[PDB]
């Protein structure tokens, strides 16, 4: 409740990225060290695709920007509709 | 003999089960008075505001515990004496008539359960009989620490 | 054996006549079974060739200790609360030099006992509690009471567990021997749920009744006993019902706060603890540690793995013995424990952790050197049970071809180094002292090595200690001034009669002790290693091992075959660790009051209970009898007819034990013999000897009582010659 | 799987038991009888009326004489005939043993059957009072300490204190 039950969706946001990043990070274990960057077995670029920790960073992130402006600054707009 | 407290494996539990029935109607008092509570004194003061609007009127004495060894007797008792074989009741030390035993070794409605006719109606395993009423048992365990005080449900 | 063998008598033995090796005690007499026995009551060569129990034995020998400490210090509490010193002390901390202990008067008894206190007669303490204590915040005697009879009920029980093991018809191999577990489980939680645990009550409770104890009161004045709950106002003061956090985290705000924490650094001026507030948030953040850590895991997996060119292929399997070594996985440990005990004995003097300490001298170096022979008495042990291990303890050989087998394959070699690494040092460890003599005897300090005189030139300053406080270029944040107060940087300013803490500054004349314990602890370790590595066979001998770590000698033959073994190994490996921390005792004290312990007075003009004497005069090995045992040790022979007393009255024996043990040390053995029977004759004629084969030493039963006794000789000597300069003036 | 008491003086540690008992026999009846005072009302002069007193210790000594002859000469002899050396029977002793004490010397002997015994007729009477006198006396004498101690006033010594409440007594009853 309060910014604080916002922070009940936001429990959710850590408890959420860790776990949710967990299995992959896992999954195929028994790798131990390494990797695509060493050796045997290239296809270049970096790449574009696949999850755990590339998504959720990103997350606290969005988060950060939609809150943003409402509590700052008083928090624009800007409108344009205004909305029209 | 010099003592013998049999265990297999488990033991507990067979009691457990067991300290669970007594807990259980225990929660009881809970299921159906509550506080002694504390150090008694009241003679002024609750935890730490307790009370308002100091526990009780309280009769209570602690004789008991007193009565905690005493009764304890009775428990281990039944247990002993069933070992057996029976004298037990003595009946009238003269003569006649004894017709009367009441009935039975009991467990249950009749001594012999017993009026066996019965019911048109009301009409329409026994750990479960134990499971629901630990469900019952820690239950009022954190409702005596039961609340949050500062702010209070987060849920409302 | 057979009385009465399996199955058929509960009937116990008591009689017939007792046992051990299968010529058995003999019937027919002797004495040396007496002394058999009682040492050598456990080895484990003898009572199952098969582990099968011991380890169901070791587990509650174990249990009794465990009760013991806490039949102990129930009395220690007791004494500590009955007999109080401490109510006294504590609204007068600084004040009163006190005592738990008091005699009777009986005969002479009670010169010993005078006056400690908040006016009473005792004798004066130094192990403190009353700083453990400080702690409680409650108070009152009777309750030290109640922390004393919870620790009669823990023992009883956690000593009625030891009839619930070996007694009772008890455990088997799989429990130990798969340990896959155990440090799961010891390290989590109670390292960690213990520290975890520690800080609630250390936060709640203490820190509020000591927060507002740096003040004064007679206490309940200030802290009601319960008190501290669902309540609390009072962590107000203090801080904040975290009054809207949540669990942490953050979408937080502080204008002005952050947690109660808030890391100290340096010490509190009007009780120089260090902050009884870094004291919280420093055991929260271990725990957690061990919270997260103990939850490894199931093991060869991480052993079997690296492996090098020099490097070691019995790395792996490094061990399958490993779970069931046991003498191995304590010698392993000793050394660990033992010398993870004697680096205690610095962070607590250069860091004090209790309320009063330093201003309290005397009842920290008690401590910084008992905590100190035990982070040794416990690691020359880490040697022997090693060489009981390189000896016996495996039925048979398959451990094979490793690392070890590899360690062995150089061992003329790794103790072939070492070797002359000790000369090197001792010429460049010692000799260096006795130029000092020879040439300031000589007379001529141009050329001594004095601080002032060969030329380093008036600096210490820089190397580590001036980095390390001037702590926060860094990553470092944190708390006006150190870690530690003495390093170089920082500070006029701790405490109230007296100084407790300051930089320390060595130069040269903290440069050569430094190195002298170099070549001590080296020389120590040199007989040690090269013991426990040549302990079952040797140039000198093959046939080595064959009934022994312990068998006196070979024989008079090969020229010498005397001491060898490694029973002996780890008999002249005590004879030196005495010096090892015998010296670095010597040390510590000699500075910390030459310099650091001190008194402050008006414009602060430090007054240090020696001026410092050390400068140009510890660097001459006679100065060490000058300035410290001819100076030091004059409150010991003044000490008759006062109170302390029992200590010149003891530093007389002990002083004679030691004197004593040289008689035990230096002898022969059928020499006591030749005598023993004149003796045995003389009896005869009158009738009164021959039952019970009346025998002389057991040649290692020689040796054991010697040392023990030039130990426990030549170490209370000084635990007499210290508590003597620090109760009184110090 | 349990001590073994079993103890062996042992026989003797039971009639040791019997003394002890017994004697505490003549507490309760005596005392409590007690008058149950009274009528009214209990005097001593008479004598010690006035002597300079009557016994103080002196009624002890003689008191042990009396005595001492009786308990020492005794047990010396509930029995013990044979009487020497070398080896067992085991009783300890054991001497009586095989011989009773006396093979053809006297009567020492009582009664009919080559025996000691007034013989089989009775555990009757006297084996449940006398050992339920065993555990009698105790609960008794254990209801001594509680009569007395608390010592209403006179005398708190050395406090930590704590009481009062309310004072104790025997005169009977019990309050609540
Ligand atoms: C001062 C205290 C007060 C308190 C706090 C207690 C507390 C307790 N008493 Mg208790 N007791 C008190 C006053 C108190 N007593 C008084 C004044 C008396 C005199 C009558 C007793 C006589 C008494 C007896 C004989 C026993 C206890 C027992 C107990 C324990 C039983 C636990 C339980 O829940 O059983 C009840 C809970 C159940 C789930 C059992 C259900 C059985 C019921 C249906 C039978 C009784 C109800 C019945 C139908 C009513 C008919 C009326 C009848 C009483 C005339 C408990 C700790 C018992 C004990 O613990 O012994 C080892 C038992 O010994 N008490
Ligand atoms: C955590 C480890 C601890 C444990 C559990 C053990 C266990 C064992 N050690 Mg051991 N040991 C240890 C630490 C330990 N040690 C340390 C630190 C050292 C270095 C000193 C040793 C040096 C050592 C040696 C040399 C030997 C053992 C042996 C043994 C085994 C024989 C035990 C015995 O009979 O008691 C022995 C105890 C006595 C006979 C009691 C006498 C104690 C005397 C010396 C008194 C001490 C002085 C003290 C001030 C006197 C009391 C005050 C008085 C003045 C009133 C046993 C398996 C022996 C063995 O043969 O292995 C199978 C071998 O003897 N240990
Ligand atoms: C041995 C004694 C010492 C003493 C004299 C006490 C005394 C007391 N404790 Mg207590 N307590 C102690 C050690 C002690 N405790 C210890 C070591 C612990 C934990 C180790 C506790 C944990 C404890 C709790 C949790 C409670 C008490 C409570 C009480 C009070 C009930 C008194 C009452 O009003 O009845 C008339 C009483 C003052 C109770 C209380 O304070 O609330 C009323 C409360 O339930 N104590
Ligand atoms: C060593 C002991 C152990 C053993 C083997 C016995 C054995 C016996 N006890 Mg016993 N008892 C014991 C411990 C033991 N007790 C303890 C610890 C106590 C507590 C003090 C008692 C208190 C006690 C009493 C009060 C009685 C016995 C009685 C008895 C006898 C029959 C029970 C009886 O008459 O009442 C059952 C009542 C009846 C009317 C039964 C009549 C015939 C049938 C029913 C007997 C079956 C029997 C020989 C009884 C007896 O006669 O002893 C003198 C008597 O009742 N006991
Ligand atoms: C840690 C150790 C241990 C040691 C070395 C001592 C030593 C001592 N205790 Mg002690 N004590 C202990 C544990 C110990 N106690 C424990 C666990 C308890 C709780 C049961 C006590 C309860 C106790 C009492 C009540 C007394 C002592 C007293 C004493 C002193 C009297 C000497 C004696 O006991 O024989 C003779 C002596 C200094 C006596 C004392 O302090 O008066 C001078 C006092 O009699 N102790
Ligand atoms: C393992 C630890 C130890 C233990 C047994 C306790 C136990 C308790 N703490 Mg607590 N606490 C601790 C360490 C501990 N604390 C530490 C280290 C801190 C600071 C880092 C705190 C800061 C703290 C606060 C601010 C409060 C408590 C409260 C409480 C009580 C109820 C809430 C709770 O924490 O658990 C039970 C869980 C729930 C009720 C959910 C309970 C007696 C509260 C209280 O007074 O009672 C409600 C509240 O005041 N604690
Ligand atoms: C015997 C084996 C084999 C060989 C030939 C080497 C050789 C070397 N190791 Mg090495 N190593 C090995 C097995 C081996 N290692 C194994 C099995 C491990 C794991 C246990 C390691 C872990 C290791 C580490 C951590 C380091 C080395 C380093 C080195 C180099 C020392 C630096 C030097 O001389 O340049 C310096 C010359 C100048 C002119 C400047 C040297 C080339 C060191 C290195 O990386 O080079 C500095 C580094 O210290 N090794
Ligand atoms: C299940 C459960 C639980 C559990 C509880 C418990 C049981 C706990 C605990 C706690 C703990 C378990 C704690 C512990 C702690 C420990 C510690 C804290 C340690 C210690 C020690 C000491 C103090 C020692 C010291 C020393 C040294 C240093 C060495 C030698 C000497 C001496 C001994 C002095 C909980 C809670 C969740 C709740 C729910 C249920
Ligand atoms: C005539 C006679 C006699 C004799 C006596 C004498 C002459 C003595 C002596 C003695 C001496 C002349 C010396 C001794 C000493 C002892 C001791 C000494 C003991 C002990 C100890 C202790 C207890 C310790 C402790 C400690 C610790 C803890 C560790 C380290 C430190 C110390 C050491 C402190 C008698 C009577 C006996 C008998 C009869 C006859
Ligand atoms: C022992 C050989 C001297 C070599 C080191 C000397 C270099 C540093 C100078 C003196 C070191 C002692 O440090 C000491 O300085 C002053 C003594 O003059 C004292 O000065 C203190 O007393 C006064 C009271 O307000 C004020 O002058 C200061 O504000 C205060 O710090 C302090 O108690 C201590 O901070
Ligand atoms: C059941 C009733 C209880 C018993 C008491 C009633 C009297 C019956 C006799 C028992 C009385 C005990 O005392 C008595 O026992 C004997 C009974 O065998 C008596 O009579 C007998 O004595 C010997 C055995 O003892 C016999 O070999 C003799 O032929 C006969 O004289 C004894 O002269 C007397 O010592
Ligand atoms: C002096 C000395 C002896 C002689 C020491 C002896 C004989 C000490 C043993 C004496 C015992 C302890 C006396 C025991 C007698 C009493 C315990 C019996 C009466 C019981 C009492 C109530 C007094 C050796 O045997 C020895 C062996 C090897 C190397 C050096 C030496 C050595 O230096």
């Amino acid at each position: 409740d309060f910014i604080g039950s916002p922070t009940n969706l936001i429990m959710v946001t850590s408890t959420s990225l860790m776990l949710f990043a967990g299995r992959f990070g896992l999954a195929p274990s028994a790798n131990r060290k390494a990797t695509a960057g060493l050796k045997l077995e290239v296809r270049d670029s970096g790449l574009q695709t696949g999850d755990p920790a590339g998504f959720t960073l990103a997350d606290t992130l969005a988060c950060g920007v939609v809150g943003h402006i409402i509590g700052v600054g008083v928090v624009l707009g800007l409108k344009n509709i205004g909305a029209l | 003999s010099d003592p013998e407290g049999t265990g297999g494996f488990i033991e507990p539990r067979w009691l457990a089960y067991g300290e669970v029935i007594n807990g259980r109607f225990a929660m009881l008092g809970a299921v159906g008075l509550g506080k002694v509570g504390l150090i008694p004194q009241e003679t002024a003061l609750a935890w730490f505001q307790t009370g308002v609007i100091y526990n009780y009127w309280a009769d209570n004495y602690t004789l008991f515990v007193l009565e905690m060894a005493l009764m304890g007797f009775a428990e281990h008792r039944r247990f002993q004496d069933w070992a057996k074989p029976g004298s037990m009741g003595k009946q009238y030390f003269l003569g006649l008539e004894k017709g009367f035993g009441g009935s039975g070794n009991p467990a249950y409605p009749g001594g012999p359960f017993f009026n066996p006719l019965g019911f048109g109606k009301d009409e329409k395993k026994l750990k479960e009989v134990k499971n629901g009423r630990l469900a019952m048992l820690a239950i009022l365990g954190y409702f005596i620490q039961g609340l949050v005080t500062g702010v209070g449900p987060y849920q409302n | 054996l057979v009385d009465r063998d399996p199955i058929k008598t509960s009937f116990e033995q008591w009689a017939k006549p007792g046992h051990f090796s299968r010529t058995i005690a003999k019937g027919p007499d002797t004495t040396t079974w007496i002394w058999n026995l009682h040492a050598d009551a456990h080895d484990f060569d003898s009572h199952t060739s098969d582990l099968e129990e011991i380890s169901r034995k070791v587990f509650s020998a174990h249990f009794g200790q465990l009760s013991i400490i806490f039949l102990w210090l129930s009395g220690m509490y007791f004494h500590g609360a009955r007999f109080s010193n401490y109510e006294a002390w504590l609204n007068d901390p600084t004040h009163i030099g006190p005592s738990a202990q008091v005699v009777w008067p009986i005969v002479g008894q009670e010169i010993l006992n005078g006056d400690v206190g908040g006016g009473f007669r005792g004798i004066q303490i130094t192990s403190g509690f009353f700083q453990i204590w400080r702690a409680s915040g409650i108070t009152s005697e009777l309750q030290l009471y109640c922390t004393a009879i919870g620790a009669l009920v823990f023992a009883g029980l956690m000593l009625f567990a030891g009839w619930f093991h070996y007694h009772k018809a008890a455990p088997k191999l799989a429990w130990f021997q798969d340990v896959e577990s155990m440090l799961n489980h010891h390290l989590a939680g109670l390292l960690g749920l213990g520290s975890l645990s520690w800080a609630r009550h250390q936060v709640h409770v203490s820190l509020p009744i000591n927060q507002f104890l740096n003040a004064g009161v007679d206490p309940k004045e200030i802290p009601l006993p319960h008190e501290f709950i669902l309540n609390r106002d009072l962590l107000a003061q203090l801080y904040p019902s975290f009054a809207e956090g949540a669990t942490p985290f953050f979408t937080l705000n502080w204008s002005k706060y952050a947690d109660f924490l808030t890391f100290r650094g340096g010490l509190d001026p009007l009780t120089g603890g260090l902050w009884l507030t870094d004291i919280a948030h420093h055991h929260l953040a271990i725990a957690i540690l061990f919270l997260i850590a103990g939850h490894m895991y199931r093991i060869k997996d991480i052993l079997e793995a690296h492996k090098g060119p020099f490097t070691g292929q019995g790395h792996k399997g490094l061990y399958e013995i490993l779970t069931t070594s046991w003498h191995a996985q304590l010698s392993i440990n000793l050394a660990m424990l033992g010398s993870l005990t004697i680096v205690v004995a610095q962070h607590m003097y250069s860091m004090p952790p209790y309320p009063y300490l330093a201003t309290d001298y005397a009842t920290q170096l008690s401590l910084f050197t008992h905590h100190m022979w035990i982070g040794g008495f416990l690691i020359v042990g880490a040697a022997a049970h090693a060489a009981i291990f390189m000896v016996r303890d495996y039925d048979p050989t398959t451990r094979y071809n490793d690392l070890l087998d590899r360690v062995l394959r150089h061992r003329d070699a790794i103790i072939s180094h070492l070797n002359w690494v000790c000369i090197f040092l001792g010429f460049h460890s010692f000799g260096l002292y006795i130029h000092n003599d020879t040439m300031s005897a000589l007379g001529r300090p141009q050329d001594m090595f004095s601080d002032t005189a060969i030329q380093l030139q008036p600096v210490f300053a820089q190397w580590i200690q001036n980095t390390h406080a001037l702590a926060p270029g860094t990553t470092a944040p944190g708390a006006t001034a150190s870690t530690s107060l003495t390093w170089g940087g920082g500070d006029l300013v701790a405490v109230g009669n007296k100084v407790a803490l300051l930089p320390i500054p060595l130069g040269t004349a903290d440069f050569l002790v430094h190195h002298i314990h170099a070549f001590t602890i080296h020389v120590t370790v040199l007989i040690l290693l090269k013991g426990v590595l040549f302990a079952r066979s040797s140039r000198l001998i093959p046939d080595k091992a064959n009934l022994g770590f312990r068998f006196p000698c070979d024989g008079p033959g090969r020229g010498g075959t005397c001491q060898v073994s490694a029973w002996d190994h780890v008999f002249l490996g005590l004879f030196w660790m005495y010096n090892s921390i015998s010296v670095v005792i010597f040390h510590f004290s000699w500075k910390m009051q030459s310099d650091v312990w001190g008194t402050i007075n008006d414009q602060g003009v430090v007054t240090h209970i020696t001026a410092g004497n050390f400068a140009q005069s510890s660097i001459t090995i006679n100065g060490w009898l000058r300035d410290f045992l001819w100076a030091q040790a004059s409150q010991v022979i003044q000490s008759y007819g006062s109170s302390l007393s029992a200590y010149g009255l003891f530093f007389l024996g002990a002083h004679f034990v030691w004197a004593f043990s040289l008689m035990f040390l230096f002898s022969g053995r059928g020499y006591w013999q030749e005598l023993i029977e004149s003796i045995v004759w003389a009896h005869n004629k009158l009738k009164v000897a021959p039952a019970t084969q009346p025998r002389a030493l057991s040649i290692v039963q020689g040796r054991a009582v010697g040392v023990t006794h030039y130990l426990l000789g030549g170490i209370a000597t000084t635990w007499a010659f210290f508590l003597a300069r620090i109760i009184a003036v110090g | 799987s349990d001590p073994e008491s079993l103890r062996w003086n042992v026989q003797a540690e039971l009639v040791h038991s019997r003394w002890a008992m017994l004697g505490a026999a003549g507490i309760f009846i005596p005392e409590f009888l007690t008058k149950l005072g009274i009528l009214n009302t209990p005097s001593w002069y008479t004598a010690g009326e006035q002597e300079y007193f009557t016994d103080t210790t002196t009624l002890f000594i003689v008191e042990l004489v009396f005595i001492g002859w009786a308990e020492g000469r005794r047990w010396a002899d509930i029995l013990n005939p044979g009487c020497v050396n070398t080896d067992p029977i085991f009783p300890n002793n054991k001497l009586t043993g095989t011989d009773v004490g006396y093979p053809g010397g006297l009567w020492f002997d009582p009664l009919g059957w080559g025996s000691a015994s007034p013989q089989k007729l009775k555990e009757l009477r006297t084996k449940e009072i006398k050992n339920g006198r065993l555990a009698m006396l105790a609960v008794m004498g254990a209801w001594f300490q509680h009569i007395y101690t608390g010592t209403g006033p006179i005398d708190n010594l050395f406090a930590h204190l704590a009481d009062p409440g309310h004072a104790t007594i025997f005169a009977a009853f019990t309050p609540k």
